[PDB]
RNA sequence: GAUUAACCCAAGUCAAUAGAAGCCGGCGUAAAGAGUGUUUUAGAUCACCCCCUCCCCAAUAAAGCUAAAACUCACCUGAGUUGUAAAAAACUCCAGUUGACACAAAAUAGACUACGAAAGUGGCUUUAACAUAUCUGAACACACAAUAGCUAAGACCCAAACUGGGAUUAGAUACCCCACUAUGCUUAGCCCUAAACCUCAACAGUUAAAUCAACAAAACUGCUCGCCAGAACACUACGAGCCACAGCUUAAAACUCAAAGGACCUGGCGGUGCUUCAUAUCCCUCUAGAGGAGCCUGUUCUGUAAUCGAUAAACCCCGAUCAACCUCACCACCUCUUGCUCAGCCUAUAUACCGCCAUCUUCAGCAAACCCUGAUGAAGGCUACAAAGUAAGCGCAAGUACCCACGUAAAGACGUUAGGUCAAGGUGUAGCCCAUGAGGUGGCAAGAAAUGGGCUACAUUUUCUACCCCAGAAAACUACGAUAGCCCUUAUGAAACUUAAGGGUCGAAGGUGGAUUUAGC
């Protein structure tokens, strides 16, 4: 299988961690 | 386009009646009118300049014209005549069966002028279409039959599938030795190099004089390499200073003329040397016409081979 | 890819004549010329005029025998004689073929100021060489 | 192939047909194209070996069933008899077994053809008188 | 080529043919009976059965030929051979009875030895590796060694450093220098050897 | 949208809204077996009968121990060592031999497949020690849970986030090199997360029937618990709990979309593998060139009142085997209106086309009609000691042309690039008709500049003359070198500073040309 569903979650989690760090 | 037996029978009746008509047209005896006469009369009455002869008018016997057709392979009841019909290759496999059967019987009991027929000739003896591997398998089986102690019955069979090939001897032809008014023996030959054409008369006895268009060879050929070419044939057979030559050459340049004379002298000189010496001249390249001639220029390119510059991209 | 005078392969249902089935490189090899005269020989004159006359006669005969021509015309010139040899079909009544022969021979003789003869060979249907 | 020559001769001697060579795709299911629209197919196919040379069922076993042709077949312990109409379990490898089978079928076929002529001939003689 | 593959090259060698039959081996006997059935190409208009034929000089002459002008190329060659011989006769007559023995006066012996003194034993090929081209010392076949010796000699004589000196005088002077292991063509060989030496560590980069 | 006709229903028609219409299906890859094990109340029939893998191999905890390799120290030798596609930085109380010497890690055995609930566990020894004589069962509990991380105190060989330096790069917050810290270790407490996946639940049973969407690790039955119900929002918000305070667990909704998703087939593509090769051909090699100078010619730009088309390979001395007028289609001005034509249009559209072509092709494939395989899916169809293909026709091939049977021409299918051409001619569609048509006069067609192709050169293998290869002269500021410039004459034409030829005058750049690049067997 491709990892396209993982990649969506990967970016969501990355952006969330960065938002939390920024705020 | 299938052709039935009744159709061919009618075509042969027409050819025999027309054969008598054609003989009557030309005022020749219809009884002694051969196929060579038919072809000659048809070429006169229907002149065709088409380069491909197969496209020209023809009046041949139906057997020569029409292709071979296999007859029906089953009767009214629908039963095939041959026990190998359902293979689709009954003629090929019947032959393999016959050759395989002979190889078995031998065990129970115990080149230069001929070649094997090609696939297209086997495909006509059998009247079937064959693969390339089918042809090989059949030949591998015939070769296996020669290596055995094949008898007379097993030799007439193998010869049916062998085609005599006419080897052409490479032995150089020799010109006749002629005699002049004074009784001096001489030979005459000709040579071509590029656009130069030479005719040389080599005398059996002489002092080594060579006349080219009436001129001394060293005055006619001031270039030393052109003179080496004249020396080459006589030097190779150890006959410098033993023959007189009078040759005429036209066309081409100085080098092409020296080459044309070299070939003309060598061919004429073959009349005065031993057969073994003539084969040495042949093997030395002295009796072969050089086929290397100028190639035409093609349109869209600078030369015979050179292309126009591939423009910078 | 070359296109000139090439009937292209199809599904095997298109009947072509012998004339149609041969590309130009077969001219003088497998097929002959449809007009024979002396204008294109070395040292001969009036090739341009013979060419115009030939183009007209082909168009003229196409429309004078509409739907009747089964193959290209063969044009023959001997001296001042002009012979037109045409392969036609057997649909038109013979009376119409005699009318059009008399009409065409006469009209063309006065047009080009030469004795013109028309030779008709009839076939039941267009002769098929192969199905491309 | 050890018995190709034997089997081809047995067929010719009994007046029947043999196909011991490579079997080309569609000899039976596409016979009209390969042979002609009026070609008559076999009424009975006898397999003396039901497997091909890669140890798989001979393609004609399946294709004989497709064309609704009954099949007689010698079926060894490694063969598949499901589609063979009249299977005969027996050794297909030993020359003694294979030779026997050829004698039996050859004899059965030769006797049956002779019987057909006897019956017909008697049926005609009695018909006239 | 206008010769079919069946055509074999002609063998122009008088000795090869006069050789007696008894001396022949069973292999050499087969080749001779075979050629009697083969097609033979016409002899090219260059090489003949002359005893004065030298394949090396004929090859050097062709490498000097510009635009198919063989007459001029041959003229320069014979002028160089004459210029070499005259320079050696002058050195010979001006020398002492002892030195005369060591002075060579045959221009063919000088020409051949001059080229053999310029043939390079090792060569360098460029090899792509790791994004940089590397010069790599590589053995050279004998054909390539002979060609390079000739090409370097002709190239040196065509150099513009020579002002108004004719080719027969330039080439004759370069041959006599190389005959004595001197001159710029010998230096060009030594440089190729020094560059191949300095690139000794890069020999492994070769894969053949 | 209008209009004509038609269709449906009909005193209705049907736009919006709402309702009617849904749980016995699933959980390897589509959503789903919750990281692991163990209850109660219960459920099951797999518990009595009735039976065959107890012990040992790398479970776990504790204590003790060490063979190989490091580090460090010492003596003796060496001047370098380290780093690699190749370098730099770095070290030089450095390196090599020998000896002494671990709170680190655990070759081979292991081609074994064992232990443990899982996580995990493969150096040695010893002690303790691996639940349940039905099964299932706690997300309301309890006890565990790799790596990373936190708190505190220690150890420290080596490795190593971060950081610094070196190098690479347009940049390089990377990949490559060096140094070094947290950290990996121990002790004592936390944290409770993994693609914790063998993505396949426990127990019992079966291999026969329908074997079976595909793929993967064949298809199922009984029973039970857990879980799932379009995508995305969302490992998110809020609430709650927690030694967690940038955390974990549980976990939505609004707005939005007509899909998302799983597995395959075909094709393309891969800085895609292996093998074998290319033959003027990819590299190396061979010869002469282009790229530098002048000139000729095309094109692009700029300019002009003043055409058009081609324009990566496959444009660029191309349509043109050819523009002073004409040609001519352009510009300016003037003139004609059933017009040389039973008109005309070089007006738009080559992305409507015929016609004739480029291109792969310096290819060998295209394909009707059948047959068979795949459960009768998109699709696929060969093995010669042959295993499902048979194949008309087309192309190649063969023949033919040229001097051979060689070579060179010619030929070269189906398709590819909506490739070129409406300006060869013809033509679909649209448009112009006192003008987008027709005619006349005159005129443009240049060069700041750039660029493609070619020509002639830079000379001594040359320059001039004789000759057509046995010569004489020339040879650097009067040499080589313009086919350019200027002047004159001539030729063609009605027309020539303009086109061509010749002569005179003039004697310039150029001194053999970088990266790159063309052709030839
Ligand atoms: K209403
Ligand atoms: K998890
Ligand atoms: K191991
Ligand atoms: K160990
Ligand atoms: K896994
Ligand atoms: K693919
Ligand atoms: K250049
Ligand atoms: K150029
Ligand atoms: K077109
Ligand atoms: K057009
Ligand atoms: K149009
Ligand atoms: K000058
Ligand atoms: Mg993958
Ligand atoms: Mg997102
Ligand atoms: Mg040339
Ligand atoms: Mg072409
Ligand atoms: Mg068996
Ligand atoms: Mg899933
Ligand atoms: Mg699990
Ligand atoms: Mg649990
Ligand atoms: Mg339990
Ligand atoms: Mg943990
Ligand atoms: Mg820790
Ligand atoms: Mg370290
Ligand atoms: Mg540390
Ligand atoms: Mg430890
Ligand atoms: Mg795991
Ligand atoms: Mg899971
Ligand atoms: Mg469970
Ligand atoms: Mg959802
Ligand atoms: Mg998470
Ligand atoms: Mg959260
Ligand atoms: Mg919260
Ligand atoms: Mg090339
Ligand atoms: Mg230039
Ligand atoms: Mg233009
Ligand atoms: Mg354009
Ligand atoms: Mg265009
Ligand atoms: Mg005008
Ligand atoms: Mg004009
Ligand atoms: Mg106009
Ligand atoms: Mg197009
Ligand atoms: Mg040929
Ligand atoms: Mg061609
Ligand atoms: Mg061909
Ligand atoms: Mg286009
Ligand atoms: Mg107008
Ligand atoms: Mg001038
Ligand atoms: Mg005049």
């Amino acid at each position: 299988k491709n990892v396209l569903k993982i990649r969506r979650r990967k970016m969501n989690h990355h952006k969330y961690r960065k938002l939390v760090k920024k705020t | 386009e299938t052709y039935t037996e009744d159709f061919i029978k009618k075509q042969i009746e027409e050819f025999n009646i027309g054969k008598r008509h054609l003989a009557n047209m030309m005022g020749e005896d219809p009884e002694t009118f051969t196929q060579e006469d038919i072809d000659r009369a048809i070429a006169y009455l229907f002149p065709s300049g088409l380069f491909e002869k197969r496209a020209r008018p023809v009046m041949k016997h139906p057997e020569q014209i029409f292709p071979r057709q296999r007859a029906i392979q089953w009767g009214e009841d629908g039963r095939p005549f041959h026990y190998l019909f359902y293979t689709g290759k009954q003629s090929y496999y019947s032959l393999m069966h016959d050759v395989y059967g002979m190889l078995l019987n031998l065990e129970k009991h115990q080149v230069i002028g001929s070649r094997w027929l090609i696939k297209e000739e086997l495909e006509e003896m059998l009247v079937e279409k064959l693969s390339d591997l089918d042809y090989m398998q059949f030949i591998r089986l015939l070769e296996k039959l020669l290596t055995s102690q094949c008898g007379a019955a097993e030799e007439e069979f193998v010869q049916r599938f062998r085609r005599s090939v006419t080897l052409e001897s490479k032995k150089q032809l020799i010109e006749p030795v002629q005699y002049d008014e004074q009784g001096m023996a001489f030979s005459k030959s000709e040579g071509k190099r590029k656009t130069a054409k030479a005719e040389a008369i080599v005398y059996k006895h002489g002092s080594g004089r060579i006349k080219v268009n009436g001129i001394d060879y060293q005055l006619y050929f001031p270039i030393t390499q052109d003179r080496e070419q004249l020396m080459f044939p006589f030097h190779f057979v150890d006959r410098l200073g033993k023959h007189d030559v009078t040759c005429t050459v036209s066309g081409g340049g100085r080098s092409a003329q020296a080459g044309a004379i070299r070939l003309a002298m060598a061919k004429a000189l073959c009349s005065f040397v031993t057969e073994d010496e003539v084969e040495w001249m042949r093997q030395a390249g002295l009796l072969t016409t050089d086929p290397r001639v100028r190639e035409r220029k093609k349109p869209g390119q600078e030369g015979a081979r050179r292309k126009f510059t591939w423009k910078k991209r | 890819k070359n296109r000139a005078a090439r009937v292209r392969v199809s599904k095997g249902d298109k009947p072509v004549t012998y004339e149609e089935a041969h590309a130009p490189h077969y001219i003088a090899h497998r097929k002959g010329w449809l007009s024979l005269h002396t204008g294109n020989l070395d040292g001969e004159d009036h090739a341009a005029e013979r060419t115009v006359e030939d183009v007209f006669l082909r168009k003229f005969m196409w429309g004078t025998f509409p739907g009747c021509l089964a193959d290209q015309l063969v044009l023959k010139r001997r001296g001042n004689q002009l012979e037109i040899c045409a392969v036609v079909l057997r649909q038109l009544s013979p009376h119409k073929y005699y009318f059009l022969v008399g009409y065409s021979e006469t009209l063309l003789s006065y047009f080009y100021k030469c004795p013109v003869r028309l030779h008709l060979q009839t076939v039941p249907s267009k002769v098929v060489y192969k199905y491309l | 192939r050890q018995f190709s020559y034997l089997i081809e001769n047995m067929a010719r001697d009994c007046g029947e047909y043999a196909h011991t060579r490579y079997f080309r795709g569609g000899m039976l299911t596409n016979a009209r194209l390969l042979f002609g629209p009026t070609v008559r197919l076999p009424d009975l196919i006898i397999f003396l070996h039901t497997l091909n040379n890669i140890f798989e069922p001979h393609v004609a076993v399946r294709d004989a069933a497709k064309m609704n042709i009954p099949t007689v077949g010698i079926v060894d312990t490694n063969c598949n008899p499901c589609l063979i109409t009249y299977p005969v379990p027996g050794n297909d490898d030993s020359p003694l077994a294979v030779h026997l089978y050829c004698r039996l079928f050859q004899t059965a076929i030769t006797r049956a053809k002779e019987k057909r002529q006897q019956v017909e001939a008697l049926y005609r003689l009695q018909g006239q008188k | 080529s206008r010769y079919s593959p069946e055509f074999k090259d002609p063998l122009i060698d008088k000795e090869y043919y006069r050789k007696p039959v008894e001396e022949l081996t069973e292999e050499e006997k087969y080749v001779r009976e075979l050629k009697k059935t083969q097609l033979i190409k016409a002899a090219p208009a260059g090489k003949t059965s002359s005893v004065f034929e030298d394949p090396v000089i004929s090859k050097f002459t062709n490498m000097m030929m510009i635009g198919g002008n063989k007459v001029l190329a041959r003229s320069l060659m014979i002028q160089t051979l004459e210029a070499v011989k005259r320079k050696q006769f002058e050195k010979y007559h001006a020398a002492s009875a002892e030195e005369q023995a060591t002075i060579e006066r045959n221009p063919y012996t000088i020409f051949h030895q001059a080229l053999k003194n310029c043939e390079p034993m090792i060569g360098l090929v460029p090899i792509l590796k790791g994004g940089r081209f590397y010069q790599v010392p590589v053995p050279l076949p004998d054909r390539r060694r002979r060609f390079l010796a000739m090409k370097w000699m002709i190239t040196e004589c065509r150099d513009k450093k020579h002002q108004r000196t004719l080719m027969p005088e330039k080439l004759s002077h370069k041959l006599l220098e190389a005959f004595h292991n001197q001159g710029p063509v010998i230096k060009r060989k030594h440089d190729l050897h020094k560059m191949a030496e300095a690139n000794r560590a890069l020999a492994h980069y070769r894969w053949w």
